Order: C-alpha cells, then sequence, then structure tokens
C-alpha cells in the first residue's frame, strides 16, 4: 500500500495500478482498506509514476531507433535525473519504518515536489519523440527549455545538457588535437 | 519431535516441503493479513478456490535473488524450465498475491539469464581456442570482484535485516555493466574457421569501446586488452622466434 | 528495516528468519542422529555409525598430536 504504490511509481508497470497505453497506472480496484477519496488522490499521483515509467522505457529502449552519440548521452542523463526520485522513495520507505499509520495523501503530498519537475521535462522528450530531432539539435531543444522558470526543472535539464556537452567537447578534442572529423559520422 | 521440532520451529523447511509458514503471526494487517486478504479475495471472487500456497517470507527470496545474481544457479525459485531461468509461481506471497512480485522477479530472472550465459561459457572449459580462454579469464577477474559485493551485502542481512529494494538498488552500477556484458557476449557465441570465430568477437569488442567514447568503458578496455593477449604474443613470436604460431590457423595471416 | 511483501501496514516487527547453513557448527548432533536414521531404514535396523559428535576442537587436536608420537 505504502510500499506497493512506491513499487508502481518506480520502474515497474505494476498490476495493481494497471499500465495502459491509453491511460497509464489506473487504479480501478477500490480497496476496502482505502478511503474512497484516496482514489482521486491516486489519480493525481499516478501521472507522475507514469512519467517515470516512460522515462525508464526511453532508457531501456534506446542505446538505433534514436541513436547518435548524443542520445546515448541523453539516456545517460535521463538515468541521472531519475536517481533523486529513487532517493525520495527510499526516504518514504524509511519514514514508514518510523510511522506506518500515515495515509496515502501524505505520500502524494511528499511527492508533490516531483510533480513540478517531471511534467515539465516530459514535454521535451515528447517533442524529441514526435519530431525528427536526434542530433545536435537535441542539445538545442534541451537548451530552449533548460533556461526555465523552476529551480528543479532547471537542475534536471542541466544534468541532461551537461552530459551532451561532454560528448561534444571530447569530439572537439579530436578536432583540435588529431584533426579528426566525423568521429560520429554525420550527427 | 525433539530435534525435528527445534529444526522446524526456529528455521525453515516450510519452503522445500509444503508446510504452513512458521514466520510468527498475530491478528490484523502486518501480523496476520490472512483474514482481511481472504475477505478481499472473497469479495472480488477468488474464482472458485481461495489463493493459498506454501508461503515464504521476504528474506529467503532476498538471499535467493542475491545467490542467483551472484553467479550460482538452479535454486528453488528461478528454476530453469527449458534453458532460461524463471520464477516459480506456485508459491504464495500474500500481499500483491505474487503478481506484481512475478513481474519484479521476472526482471531479476531476466538478468539471471545473462549471468547463466556467462557462467555457461565459463563452464564449457572447466569441469583449446586460446582466445576464448583469455576472454573467460578477464570474465573471471570481473566475477571475483563482482560477487564479493553480494557476499558483503548478504552478510548484513544476518547482522537487523535489510529490505529487497535497498539491495537491488545497491547493485545498479554492476547491472548497468551487465547489460554491456550481455551485448558483448552475443557475438561471442553467434559464430566457420577459427580465425573468423575470434574476429567476430574481437571486432565487436573493438567497436563497443567507441560506443561509450564512464565506468563501463574502463571495464571494456580492461576486458579488451586481455582478449588480444594471444595476438600480441603471436606477433612477438613472429618477430623474435621467426615463426608464426599455428593453431590450425588461429591467426589472420594465411601461412 | 525490512517490511515483508507477505503483509504490509502497521507491523510490530520481528527480525530475520535464520538460515540453515547459518551457524554451521551447532546442529551436527540433530543430523548425525537423522543420517543414522536414514541409514538404518535402508540397512534394516542394525548398521549404526560411531562418532555422532566428539569431543572438542582442542582435545581432539591434542589426541591427534599424541597419535604421531605413538600414544594411541
Amino acid at each position: 500500500m505504502i510500499h506497493e504504490l512506491l513499487l508502481a511509481l518506480s520502474g515497474y508497470p505494476g498490476s495493481i495500478f494497471t499500465w495502459n497505453k491509453r491511460s497509464g497506472l489506473q487504479v480501478s480496484q477500490d480497496f476496502p482498506f482505502l478511503h474512497p477519496s484516496e482514489t482521486s488522490v491516486l489519480n493525481r499521483l499516478c501521472r507522475l509514476g507514469t512519467d517515470y515509467i516512460r522515462f525508464t522505457e526511453f532508457i531501456e529502449q534506446y542505446t538505433g531507433g534514436l541513436h547518435g552519440i548524443y542520445l546515448r548521452a541523453f539516456c545517460t542523463g535521463l538515468d541521472s535525473v531519475l536517481q533523486p526520485y529513487r532517493q525520495a522513495l527510499l526516504d518514504l520507505e524509511q519514514e514508514f519504518l518510523g510511522d506506518p499509520h500515515l495515509s496515502i495523501s501524505h505520500v502524494n503530498y511528499f511527492l508533490d515536489q516531483f510533480q513540478l519537475l517531471f511534467p515539465s521535462v516530459m514535454v521535451v522528450v515528447e517533442q524529441i519523440k514526435s519530431q525528427k530531432i536526434h542530433g545536435c539539435q537535441i542539445l538545442e531543444t534541451v537548451y530552449k527549455h533548460s533556461c526555465g522558470g523552476l529551480p528543479p526543472v532547471r537542475s534536471a535539464l542541466e544534468k541532461i545538457l551537461a552530459v551532451c556537452h561532454g560528448v561534444m567537447y571530447k569530439q572537439l578534442s579530436a578536432w583540435m588535437l588529431h584533426g579528426l572529423l566525423l568521429d560520429q559520422h554525420e550527427e | 519431535p525433539d530435534d525435528r521440532s527445534w529444526l522446524e520451529h526456529h528455521v525453515v523447511h516450510q519452503y522445500w516441503t509444503a508446510r504452513p509458514s512458521q514466520f510468527p503471526h498475530s491478528l490484523h494487517l502486518h501480523s496476520n493479513l490472512a483474514a482481511v486478504w481472504d475477505q478481499h479475495l472473497y469479495s472480488s471472487d477468488p474464482l472458485y478456490v481461495p489463493d493459498d500456497r506454501v508461503l515464504v517470507t521476504e528474506t529467503q527470496v532476498i538471499r535467493e535473488t542475491l545467490w542467483l545474481l551472484s553467479g550460482v544457479k538452479k535454486l528453488f525459485i528461478f528454476q530453469l524450465i527449458d534453458g532460461k531461468v524463471t520464477v516459480r509461481n506456485n508459491i504464495i506471497v500474500t500481499h500483491l498475491t505474487h503478481s506484481c512480485l512475478r513481474s519484479v522477479l521476472e526482471q531479476i530472472a531476466a538478468y539471471g539469464q545473462v549471468v547463466f550465459r556467462l557462467q555457461e561459457f565459463i563452464d564449457e572449459v572447466m569441469g583449446p581456442f586460446r582466445t576464448y580462454q583469455a576472454f573467460m579469464w578477464a570474465l573471471y577477474k570481473y566475477f571475483i570482484s563482482f560477487k564479493e559485493e553480494l557476499a558483503e551485502i548478504e552478510k548484513c542481512i544476518i547482522n537487523t535485516t535489510i529490505t529487497l529494494a535497498i539491495v537491488v538498488d545497491k547493485l545498479a552500477p554492476r547491472l548497468s555493466q551487465l547489460k554491456v556484458l550481455h551485448k558483448v557476449f552475443s557475438t561471442g557465441v553467434a559464430e566457420t574457421r577459427n580465425v573468423v570465430r575470434a574476429s567476430h568477437l574481437l571486432n565487436t569488442l573493438y567497436k563497443a569501446i567507441l560506443e561509450y567514447d564512464e565506468q563501463t568503458v574502463s571495464l571494456l578496455f580492461s576486458l579488451w586488452v586481455e582478449t588480444v593477449r594471444p595476438y600480441l604474443q603471436t606477433v612477438d613470436e613472429w618477430i623474435v622466434h621467426g615463426h608464426l604460431w599455428d593453431g590450425a590457423r588461429e591467426f589472420i595471416i594465411q601461412r | 528495516k525490512r517490511r515483508c511483501w507477505e503483509r504490509v501496514g502497521c507491523p510490530p516487527g520481528h527480525r530475520e528468519e535464520p538460515y540453515l547453513t547459518e551457524a554451521g557448527r551447532d546442529a551436527f548432533d540433530k543430523f548425525c542422529r537423522l543420517h543414522q536414521g536414514e541409514l538404518q531404514l535402508l540397512a534394516g535396523g542394525v548398521l549404526q555409525a560411531p562418532q555422532p559428535v566428539l569431543v572438542k576442537e582442542c582435545e581432539l587436536v591434542k589426541d591427534v598430536l599424541n597419535v604421531l608420537i605413538g600414544v594411541v
């Protein structure tokens, strides 16, 4: 309940909270040791975990289909932005060692901080998926949104943009020390 | 009775013989979930049979998952049914009714299949090609440092016990490299002559360094140097002994 | 710090379930009787097997050291 939800929020598609391509993580089983107003609370919460599943799927799917050395870097950065969510779920697990009588609304309230970061960075990955942007213009379409308005989404897009610049500066080192071009043949 | 009573009442044997669990109970929620979970089963139809099997606690599954990921195989759970290990689902775990747990142990057994493939390539010599041998040597040098960590973690269960989520998140910088090892081994068994049967693996290894050019590429480099040991040794033999080493023409040069 | 996947919600908490290879030097006696029983079932009832235990580590060591000198 307060570990089962935390399993569904992480990189597992559950079966209690059913994964669907039309509506991810639906609660439909209306538990008689849940309060009926927690259903709407779970409907608020499950969009976050759905986004976490999609980001997890994006790292698992692509190492062709979306290659370029920059999106090997992008999945490397996407794993790094999913790490503090794992840390926060660990903090929830230690809190439930402390007090197991806390309701589900406390869990949704604790993970209201990551409902500010994840929906804003979801749209960038959706724009990368919908449009054919997979080369150095992925650094562009991250940099358009990394100049943002919220300190958490600024930090997450900072991590992703940073590893992409790391690849670019190594290939510029091959440009300036070995004279080598098309280290990655075009883009 | 007497000795057997002590053996059953302080330790398991309700996990290899179909017996009720001796892991202590009380009533209501975590204590005994059996009544309320039976009520939930009855209300939503338990089909026509209440869901009940042999039942095991978490820690036995934790040390079995660490044994499976560690390198040893053929456990009670993660049975090998046709060539690939998969979870034994005739065991109940009462909360989640072992359906979400089936998914998480199915992912863990999917990693155990990679562990089985590497240990299978290990087992086909111990218990020559001379380039596969140098490959399985650096594979050994990985696995000794690898399951050192899992032995250290399994010690901390005995000294209170630590949950499954912490120990599966602890082994992430090794499983991230295990996916790289999974892609490495795939062309090492995919294969006519002994020279192309080594070239197929070694060119893939030479190409995979450029894929990550973190911690994976250093493992790939240390693995890569220790698989071209026969070629550097053979080239040096061609220099100073005046003769190319012969292995039914393991080497590239027709001579 | 472990909460089981068997049951969730409001635990009183109780430890680890010990293992069977855990503490491997105190349960020889139980099984030396049990292996004797599995042998007696196949042997009809009279085969037996001396030493279900003895003695210590150190006393056994001193007797084995006395064997090499010549004291049986």
